[PDB]
């Protein structure tokens, strides 16, 4: 595909600057901190219900099944 | 003839002590770093680069230009060939990349500035 035949965009002015010159780790704590959060929530917002429907799932059908299975001799009342 | 015919208007206003010794232009970190514009529109493309260089007043600078003179020059508008005593002109002969090629050598009195500068 090439760089030659990908699009034609015109006027643009790039300021890139050489690692070697600049820090690894740019405001990478203080500044990165907040946007992790701020994302993070950004995620959970809409993620989070579908994992509360898989919850009560979980749990009311694994309690489903074991008050299904276990409790039943005493439901019978076999000395009828 | 030349010397005490020449005007001495108004006196030099300047210190002559420690004071004055401050640079009037600054020592300058090389900063190795990219630049770039994409008017497509251009008819092509136009490509120089540069790397840090000797202080105009450095002696280090003048072996360089021996080295330059080792990358030498070349233009489409010369006579030509690939037998031609520089790599990059034979093969601007050959696949035609450069147009034209050069290293500019402009070094300034504080630091200076060695690169190429190019049609392609
Ligand atoms: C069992 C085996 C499971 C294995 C799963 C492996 C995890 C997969 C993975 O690595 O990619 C997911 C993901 C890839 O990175 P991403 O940037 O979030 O994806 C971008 C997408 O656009 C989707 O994310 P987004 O577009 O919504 O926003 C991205 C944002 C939010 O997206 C997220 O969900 C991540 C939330 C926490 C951020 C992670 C950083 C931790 C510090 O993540 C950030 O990092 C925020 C920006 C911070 C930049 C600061 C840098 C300084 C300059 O990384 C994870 O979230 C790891 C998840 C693993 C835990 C799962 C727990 C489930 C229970």
């Amino acid at each position: 595909r090439e760089f030659g035949h990908l699009t034609r965009m015109r006027h643009v002015i790039t300021y890139s600057l050489s690692p070697f010159e600049q820090r690894a780790f740019p405001h990478y704590f203080t500044k990165g901190i907040p946007n992790v959060l701020r994302r993070t929530r950004a995620c959970i917002l809409r993620v989070a219900p579908p994992f509360v429907v898989f919850y009560l799932v979980y749990t009311w059908g694994t309690q489903e099944f074991e008050k299904s299975k276990r409790k039943n001799p005493a439901a019978y009342e076999n000395d009828k | 003839q030349l010397l005490d015919l020449a005007q001495k208007h108004f006196s030099s206003l300047s210190g002559t002590y420690v004071e004055d010794a401050v640079p009037a232009f600054t020592p300058c970190r090389f900063t190795g770093s990219e630049i770039r514009h994409r008017d497509d529109a251009l008819p092509l493309a136009h490509v120089a680069i540069a790397v840090e260089g000797p202080g105009w007043a450095n002696p280090d600078n003048v072996p360089l230009q021996v080295a330059n003179a080792i990358i030498g020059h070349y233009d489409s508008t010369y006579g030509g060939g690939t037998h031609m005593s520089s790599t990059l002109a034979s093969v601007a002969a050959t696949r035609k990349l450069c147009q034209s090629f050069q290293t500019f050598n402009i070094c300034y009195a504080e630091t200076g500035l060695l690169g190429a500068h190019f049609v392609c």
